[PDB]
């Protein structure tokens, strides 16, 4: 029963044969603004089954010697579709996300992979080695885009926090042994009701192999890893021209 | 009855025990409204095909839908509704001078297996009970109506078959017989269900005689006595030979129709009356083809 | 549940441990004649436990190139037993069928079939390859025995009839990676309430490898095909002498 | 509001659901008094992580 | 359900996730005696959660050659821990058992195991080869201690009777196809209600290999067996000096 499982939002469906439950983070479901928290006076516009639906963005293939990813969120969905249009038309933003990270292999290989969610992951520099210099990441390491961007020292996260404590965050493991899919939902986190997508975002995704992919020669030596994501309860306000940078 | 074995027994029951029952349905079924879900355990498009049933998915499963009032009728697709429709079953030819029927009588033999149209529709069912309606429409080779005087006689079989124009069979004192000119509108009768069995059938999987089936008696396998309806007989009345040559075109429509067992329709060229056989070297496949499934 | 099953009849007894339920032919169940329905005025005989129970015909062999096959109904009995007995000294036969495929391999051969029943299974012939010679299938062909034959063109079905369209007809599927055996319960099927078992076949069964076998070399290469039936409702009227042909 | 998917739709629910809630802890949770177990289908030491 | 079990008893904990249900032998728990069987005077002294635990004695390595191997008991646990101490201070002695075996392996492998209890399980000798000489096995066969000792003719259980008769003693079988673990719970079993540790042996533990082991080459070769067992409701009177032999 806990194995099998459907996603059905919008007009687009997901189906899974080996899963680990569905991760609720901090217990709390997305919802709409209510009218104490809210500010703006213009009333917002709610496309629905437009926007909240399942995307693919891109599929990454996981080596004996691989670091690790992330990807910025809803950096990775502001070119894409009626979502990216309506996201670069106004001002405001605000939603939540449903993420499903999918995997799969034989009965042969063995690995692990560590998912999570990090609000405001800020990403530092290595101040040129000997601390000296105080240098800041480029924008391309920044907000990498729906290409997402490999760690360099995945020990300290790329920002002098240890990863054995990741765990304090929403996360599901993806072990080849037992599972080959983990989903996470997240519901809008911030400090304001409202907020630009295309200045600020809200959190990063994480997959970091903490034990590495083995398997003997003769067998499929391409392991890809894909990411689909969905916003929920998506809220725009602002209306202006539309503007990219 | 004593031994605790007959008295358990289930040997005589007659009752068919029926797994389903046919319900009303005028109109195409309606579409509700439904949501997103999230949830484990619950997994409407995952199937499996190797039990031998169809798919039970449905819209509200996969997709976000809206409400909609379907009031499409499917009255047209009922069996009265596909086979009452009349189409060429025979032609008969009466030259003045031929090879095939100079002396000015013809007899043909009651089938449906002559044109393609036609067969190919009847025999989507193995079997099929239905009542008929044949209509006569006869003139020259050219399409020209001229006077004359023509006779139609009905055969069951068993029945003597006239041998010639002057012929003493026809008396018509029992079989039915219709007199008709050229000038008159095509004349058109109706009939019954007559065969001895309970429906007619298109396929017989077997031999009408008992003994040794050899090599030379291979021309009886798949003829089924059951569907010999008899003969019909066509001449011009009269003694001298007469002025015009005449085609006789029949054509028949059912009414009253049931149907059982479908099975897969033709798919190879027809090439004899109650015969499956199709040509060896040229198998065509069902449809069209492309160069790559990649493209279009 | 679905999976395990047990089928007893007579003094026989089958046992599977991967199944894919049992289909019912029509949805009806095998029954005796009705007063209405019958014609005949002496009464039948109905021998009961000693011809209800299952017979196994013979064993085939699927290799990477195979065909199929098909046999006819009831001409396999005809020689077997006190139902062969009882069919070739009365004139008059009646009775349901139980049909059990069996077919089994390892966790790494990948194969799949078709078993279907089409009534009144009338075969063709090629016409001389020009369609110019009517001539007519020999008594070996017709009728193989228990032995079955093999088909030569499969696609049309020997008999001018697209194969795509069998699935009309009841049906399974064997699929070596899910199941290895399937299971079909036909009525009574005729436009007669009696009819003889030496001049007539009700029905015929087809099994046809859609999917080819295929396997690595150092497997087991032999992979038998094995059929099983079992009358039901049998019933027979006429007594006569005993007449073979 | 009249076609029936504005009336059933749930836009505009800004009520959050929790699936947790707090309750009063004001000293460490008590140890109640334990035996041996020997039976089958109860794993409390078997995890998934 | 049945699969899954755990065995919790004073602090130790057994986890399994391949099992055959638990044995309870004779269809009887272990318990206390009672006034009318009780003969002695002296209350006794029931030390409970310090000597009802789980006591792993060794490993024995599985070959494709192996005969078979017996334990006795108490005899086993005379030097082990608070439960030696108290067998070897006292006079007096009563418990049961609870016997646990442990063997695994992959899915490529096979064989098969018995392990059976047989209470009073007497030791002979070959009488010289002849039945001439007079002899009896000497110490070491007898008791061998928590070693365990090999058979040398497990067809007629090294006593001159058959093997094939054994399964009517409390057993159960390990397939290395089906589980890899085996439970018995056994009640104490004497014609008194007391007696000596260091003098009479209850019963002994069998485990013989009926269908031999086997691998193709390359799998791990290496296939070992060890036993863990705890008493159960244990009992001691007679306080003396302690002694050993
Ligand atoms: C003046 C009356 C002329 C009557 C014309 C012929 C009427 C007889 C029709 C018999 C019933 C028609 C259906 C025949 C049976 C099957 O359809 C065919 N044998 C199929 O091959």
């Amino acid at each position: 029963s806990d194995r099998v499982a459907q996603l059905t939002i919008g007009n687009s469906t997901i189906t899974t044969q080996e899963a680990a439950n569905i991760i609720v983070g901090y217990g709390e479901w997305p919802s709409y603004c209510s009218d104490s928290d809210a500010t703006a006076v213009d009333k917002p516009t709610r496309p629905d089954v437009s926007v909240n639906r399942f995307y693919t963005l891109d599929t990454k293939l996981w080596e004996k010697s691989s670091k690790g990813w992330y990807w910025k969120f809803p950096d990775v969905l502001t070119e894409t579709g009626v979502f990216g249009q309506n996201a670069q038309f106004h001002y405001l933003y605000r939603s939540g996300f449903c993420i499903h990270v999918q995997c799969n292999a034989s009965k042969f290989h063995q690995g692990a992979l560590l998912v999570a969610v990090l609000p405001e992951y800020v990403i530092g520099t290595v101040a040129g080695g000997t601390g000296t210099e105080d240098s800041h990441p480029p924008y391309k390491q920044t907000q990498p885009g729906a290409d997402g961007f490999e760690l360099q020292h995945p020990y300290v996260l790329d920002a002098g926090i240890p990863i054995s404590q990741l765990t304090v965050c929403p996360h599901q493991w993806i072990n080849l042994r037992t599972n080959n899919c983990a989903t996470i939902i997240v519901p809008y986190i911030n400090a304001l009701p409202f907020d630009s997508a295309l200045n600020h975002c809200n959190f990063g995704l994480l997959v970091v192999p903490i034990s590495p992919l083995d398997y003997d020669q003769g067998a499929t030596p391409v392991i890809p890893i894909t990411i689909t994501l969905a916003p929920m309860c998506s809220e725009f306000a602002g209306l202006r021209q539309a503007v990219t940078q | 009855d004593r031994v605790a074995d007959v008295i358990e027994s289930s040997i005589g029951d007659s009752v068919s025990r029926a797994l389903t029952h046919a319900l009303p349905a005028p109109t195409g079924q309606d579409t509700q409204v439904s949501s997103h879900r999230l949830d484990t355990g619950k997994v409407p498009a995952l199937q499996a095909a190797e039990i031998g049933a169809s798919s039970n998915a449905s819209d509200e499963s996969m997709i976000e839908t809206r409400c909609v009032l379907n009031s499409h009728s499917t009255a047209e697709t009922t069996l009265d509704s596909f086979f009452s429709r009349a189409g060429l079953v025979g032609e008969i030819d009466l030259p003045l001078k031929g090879t095939t029927n100079p002396n000015g009588y013809a007899n043909w033999d009651i089938d449906i297996t002559g044109y393609a149209q036609m067969r190919r529709k009847v025999e989507l069912f193995t079997y099929m009970r239905f009542d008929a309606e044949f209509t006569f429409v006869a003139c020259t080779p050219t399409g020209e109506v001229v006077p004359q005087l023509l006779q139609y006689m009905f055969v069951p079989p068993g029945a003597p078959k006239p041998d010639s124009r002057e012929s003493l069979a026809w008396q018509t004192a029992t079989n039915p017989s219709v007199f008709v000119k050229l000038s008159d509108p095509p004349a058109q009768v109706s009939v019954p269900f007559m065969s001895p069995a309970s429906a007619y059938q298109w396929f017989y999987d077997g031999y009408p005689t008992f003994g040794e089936h050899k090599q030379e008696k291979d021309l009886e396998y798949g003829a089924c006595p059951n569907n010999m309806m008899g003969t019909f007989s066509v001449r011009t009345v009269g003694t001298s030979k007469s002025k015009y040559p005449l085609v006789v075109r029949i054509y028949m429509r059912m009414k009253h129709v049931r149907a059982w067992i479908p099975r897969p329709m033709r798919n190879q060229n027809y090439l004899f009356k109650a015969n499956p056989n199709y040509a060896g070297n040229s198998i065509k496949p069902t449809g069209t083809s492309r160069t790559a499934i990649t493209t279009l």
